[PDB]
């Protein structure tokens, strides 16, 4: 299906930190 | 002629009992009055227009449709139909609509479409459709729009589709065409939005392009289009939109795009532009979002920054290599919503002035090398949602005017320097839905308000230095994911409110001081993925924390944990990781294990487990560790450990198994710990134990192994540790151990029943620093090669029956490295009476 075509741009979402499961 | 026609087609566009077009039937002979169809409005009868889409057909398309020489407007659009495009719709040449978007045609465009000049607009995307583009499209000189996105069409974008002068709309994203874009197209001058995003455009942008002068939009996003960016396109004055994110483009960004005065978003990010920020930018009044992260820019954030960009609503130079401090300069873009220069290398502190900005969403900062306080002002921000600040060197208290932020919903301080209680009134932020403060030097409690937060599914606290109880109020925050407390201060039980977490799969609580039984109210955790609570005081049993399948990794090292290991354990068989060593923990190993198909490693040591090792354990084919030390286990080495092929390190030491070491044990080609030392194993070496190429450290100890030694044993050419001492062996020590040049930890051969002499060989160990021989039946002299050994640092002979004068290598070893051998004198002892 169809994309929009001029989209707003939109910002990276940046993560949480983890590693130590 | 028509009415035939017209119900022609209703055949192959429903093959089927059910009509959506039920009105088709000969008995009402009115074709006029159907549903979807419309005749002339002159009398003459003769159909129009055909509008069909919504219907969820899911028939083909047919040439009978070309009957139609009156037909005006074709709409098949946004049903399910199939097949191909009938190039039969040559003979229509009066059509001026042609929709068959948003079904599921297949095939090439046919090329005979070129003869319908009198269409305006054609929109056939949406579909399947597999072919080139055809150049005959240029013939049709009235058309206004044309879309041929979202398909699987290839090629380069014809370049006689210049002769299209009078298109509005050129549709043409989300296809794999390719080549260059024509410079031709400069000749559609009428052209307002053009876009052919997401396709596979290869050269670079012709400047011909600043010749469209009506051009409104323009989108040649996720391409991979290279060069500089022509400053021509400043020409394009009528622009509102431009983005060229994600090519391969390169040189500095051209200092004409200011001239675009009716630009509202600029777009340039993930290429490879380079210089720095033309200060023109900064006076673009009507731009909304200047957004260039990810570019190879320089240079830093002029005081000329928000000169008159009056409007600006977003401002994106994340991962921009921008340097400096944040300009004060910045708060005149006053209605600036969100901020974004993180990813950079930006000093000094946040200006004051930046809480001027409170129109602000959203602010990014982090990962840069900001230092300072985070100002109380912070309340002045009252639409944040999302405020990121992690890695940078941020200090002091967190203002307690983060309270007033309802609207807040990402917290991100985490990787700075922050300190002293969190506020008290932090659960007045309602919205919040992600904490993350690890790695700062929190004090105090943690806030009992935080229960308020209903919406908060992560909580992360780790690596600071809180202390006092788990708040019984954050059993409140059903919609927890990940809760991390680790690496703290804090004490007293795990409250029974936590049982009321029913979706939560992370619970990090290691290294603290917890304390008390698991509240039974755990068992309701049957989502849980991982869970450590290794490093506590906990006691009772763990029963509480199977209540969930679908474990990964299970650690509660180092606790006080009693009874019996749960046969629950194997319900998840995606359990790559079991740690309960250092607990109280009793009964057999369950045999349940051998159901977690994923297990790798096993650590069982310092409890109270008795039994054997259960033979379904053989199905965990992944074990590279196991470590049972100090356990009660009883009976023979099972040899069904050699069907592990992966096991890299077998502990079993401080048990109470019993019997001799089996040759299938020997098929481990990949050990390269093997300790079994502190039980009761009996019997010889086997001589296949040089299998073990790999083996590091071979531990036989305080067993009551028994025969002379294998020659074999210099097969382990990468051994660098070597315990057999506290047995009764009782041949000569072998010629053949010279040949392990990589023994240094230690030699130990004490407490032994060895005889004859010491090998002269031994002095070729070159990296050995101890030597042990004592307590054996040894004869003879020492080789001196002994004595000189270059790294040895350790050396004891005593309690052994050698004689003679000590060659004089052995100076300065003491004498308590001989002791108990009569007959023996030289340098360290008395002198040879
Ligand atoms: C800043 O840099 C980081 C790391 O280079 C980027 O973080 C990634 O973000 C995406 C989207 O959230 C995640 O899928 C990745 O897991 C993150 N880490 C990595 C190593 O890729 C981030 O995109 C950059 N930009 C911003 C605004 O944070
Ligand atoms: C851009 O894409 C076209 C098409 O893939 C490439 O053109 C090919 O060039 C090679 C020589 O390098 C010829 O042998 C082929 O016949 C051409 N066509 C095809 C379909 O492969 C062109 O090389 C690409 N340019 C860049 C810079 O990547
Ligand atoms: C902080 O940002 C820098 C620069 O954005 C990151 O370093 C690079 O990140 C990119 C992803 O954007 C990687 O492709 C590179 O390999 C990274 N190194 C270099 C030398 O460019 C860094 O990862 C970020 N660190 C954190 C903690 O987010
Ligand atoms: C067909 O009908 C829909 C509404 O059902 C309308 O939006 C559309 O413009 C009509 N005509 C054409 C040619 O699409
Ligand atoms: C069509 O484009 C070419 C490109 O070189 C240009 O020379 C020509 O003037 C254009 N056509 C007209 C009628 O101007
Ligand atoms: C570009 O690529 C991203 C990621 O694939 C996508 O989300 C976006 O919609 C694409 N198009 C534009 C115009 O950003
Ligand atoms: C900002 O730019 C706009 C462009 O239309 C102009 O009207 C306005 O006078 C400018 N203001 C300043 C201070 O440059
Ligand atoms: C934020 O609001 C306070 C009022 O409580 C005001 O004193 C302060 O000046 C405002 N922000 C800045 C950046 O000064
Ligand atoms: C926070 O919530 C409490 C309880 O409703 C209220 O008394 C207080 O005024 C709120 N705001 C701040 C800034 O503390
Ligand atoms: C557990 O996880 C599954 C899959 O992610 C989800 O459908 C289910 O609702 C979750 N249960 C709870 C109590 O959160
Ligand atoms: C904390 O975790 C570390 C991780 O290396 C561990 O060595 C230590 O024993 C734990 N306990 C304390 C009190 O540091
Ligand atoms: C478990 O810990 C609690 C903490 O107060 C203590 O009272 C109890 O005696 C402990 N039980 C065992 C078996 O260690
Ligand atoms: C000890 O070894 C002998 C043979 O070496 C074997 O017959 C015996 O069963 C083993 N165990 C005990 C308890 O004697
Ligand atoms: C082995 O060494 C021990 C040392 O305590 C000794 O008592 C025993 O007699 C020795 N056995 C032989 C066969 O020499
Ligand atoms: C060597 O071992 C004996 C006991 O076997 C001990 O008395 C002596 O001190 C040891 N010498 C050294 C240097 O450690």
């Amino acid at each position: 299906d169809y994309g929009h075509s001029s989209p707003k741009p939109k910002l990276v979402r940046p993560p949480f930190k983890l590693i130590p499961n | 002629l028509q009415t035939l026609l017209e119900v022609k087609k209703s055949l192959v566009t429903n093959p089927q009992e059910d009509d959506p077009l039920r009105q088709w039937n000969s008995d009402n002979i009115n074709y006029c009055s159907w549903t979807g169809v419309t005749c002339d409005n002159t009398g003459l009868f003769r159909v129009i227009a055909l509008n069909l889409t919504g219907l969820g057909l899911t028939g083909s398309i047919s040439p009978w449709f070309g009957r139609f020489d009156n037909l005006i407007h074709l709409d098949l659009s946004s049903n399910n139909l199939v097949g191909p495009i009938p190039t039969a719709l040559s003979n229509l040449t009066s059509l001026e609509s042609l929709f068959l978007f948003s079904n599921q045609l297949t095939g090439e465009i046919p090329s005979q479409l070129g003869s319908l000049v009198n269409i305006r607009s054609l929109r056939i995307g949406d579909n399947e459709l597999v072919g080139d583009i055809p150049e005959t499209l240029g013939n049709l000189v009235n058309l206004q729009m044309l879309a041929l996105a979202s398909c699987r069409l290839t090629g380069p974008i014809p370049s006689q589709l210049g002769r299209l002068v009078r298109v509005q709309s050129l549709i043409l994203q989300d296809n794999y065409l390719e080549g260059p874009i024509p410079a031709e197209l400069g000749n559609c001058s009428d052209l307002t939005v053009f876009t052919a995003a997401e396709n596979m455009l290869n050269g670079t942008i012709p400047a011909e392009l600043g010749r469209l002068e009506n051009l409104e939009i323009l989108n040649l996003a996720n391409n991979s289009l290279t060069g500089e960016i022509p400053s021509q396109l400043g020409e394009m004055s009528q622009l509102q939109y431009l983005s060229l994110m994600a090519n391969q483009l390169q040189g500095l960004i051209p200092k004409s795009l200011a001239d675009l005065g009716n630009l509202q978003t600029l777009d340039l990010s993930a290429n490879n532009l380079t210089g720095e920020i033309p200060e023109e930018f900064w006076n673009m009044s009507q731009l909304l979002d200047l957004v260039l992260a990810n570019n190879h820019l320089s240079g830093s954030l002029p005081k000329s920054i928000c000169s008159n960009n009056t409007n600006l609503e977003q401002l994106v130079l994340s991962g921009t290599q921008l340097s400096g401090e944040i300009p004060v300069e910045l708060s005149k873009c006053q209605s600036l919503k969100q901020l974004d220069l993180s990813n950079n290398s930006l000093a000094g502190s946040i200006p004051e002035a930046l809480f001027e900005l409170v129109e602000l969403t959203d602010l990014y900062l982090h990962n840069n090398t900001l230092e300072g306080t985070l100002s109380p002002s912070i309340s002045n921000l009252t639409n944040l949602q999302w405020l990121v600040l992690y890695h940078n060197n941020l200090e002091g208290k967190l203002p307690k005017e983060i309270s007033a932020l309802r609207k807040l919903e990402v917290l991100f301080l985490y990787e700075n320097r922050f300190s002293g209680e969190i506020p008290q009134e932090i659960g007045n932020c309602t919205s919040l839905k992600m904490i993350d403060m690890f790695g700062n030097h929190f004090e105090g409690e943690i806030p009992p308000s935080i229960g308020r937060l209903k919406e908060l599914n992560l909580l992360h606290l780790r690596q600071n230095e809180l202390v006092g109880g788990l708040p019984a109020s954050l059993g409140n925050c059903h919609q927890l994911n990940i809760l991390d407390l680790a690496d703290n201060q804090l004490s007293g039980s795990i409250p029974s409110s936590f049982g009321f977490l029913k979706g939560l799969e992370q619970l990090m609580l290691y290294n603290n001081s917890l304390q008390g039984n698991l509240p039974d109210s755990l068992i309701s955790l049957r989502n849980l993925t991982r869970i450590n609570l290794s490093h506590n005081r906990l006691n009772g049993t763990i029963h509480p924390l199977c209540g969930s399948s679908s474990y990964l990794s299970f650690d509660v090292t180092n606790n006080g944990f009693e009874d019996e290991i749960p046969l629950e354990l194997g319900n998840s068989q995606n359990l790559d990781r079991l740690r309960l060593g250092k607990n109280q923990l009793t009964g057999k190993i369950p045999w349940t294990l051998g159901k977690i198909r994923e297990l790798s490693l096993l650590d069982m040591s310092s409890n109270a487990l008795t039994g054997t090792i259960p033979l379904q354990l053989v199905l965990c084919k992944k074990l590279t560790h196991i470590d049972l030390n100090n356990n009660f286990l009883s009976g023979p080495i099972p040899p069904w450990l050699g069907k592990l092929s992966q096991l890299g390190e077998l502990k079993l030491s401080s048990n109470q198994f019993v019997e001799s070491l089996p040759t299938e044990l020997f098929n481990c080609t990949k050990l390269l710990v093997l300790s079994l030392d502190g039980n009761s194993l009996n019997g010889s070496i086997p001589q296949e134990i040089g299998n073990l190429g790999a083996l590091n450290v071979l531990n036989l100890d305080k067993n009551q192994f028994s025969g002379s030694l294998p020659q074999a044993m210099g097969k382990l050419s990468k051994l660098y540790e070597l315990r057999l001492s506290r047995n009764s062996l009782t041949g000569e020590i072998p010629v053949e151990i010279g040949q392990l040049q990589d023994l240094q930890s230690a030699l130990d051969l004490s407490y032994n029943n060895f005889t004859g002499d010491i090998p002269s060989t031994i002095g070729t160990l070159s990296k050995l620093e101890t030597l042990d021989l004592s307590h054996n039946q040894l004869t003879g002299e020492v080789p001196g090669s002994v004595g000189d050994m270059k790294s040895l640092g350790y050396l004891n002979v005593s309690f052994n029956n050698l004689g003679g004068k000590l060659k004089k290598q052995f100076s300065r070893w003491p004498a308590d490295s001989f002791l108990g051998n009569t007959g023996l004198c030289g340098s360290p002892l008395s002198r040879c009476n």
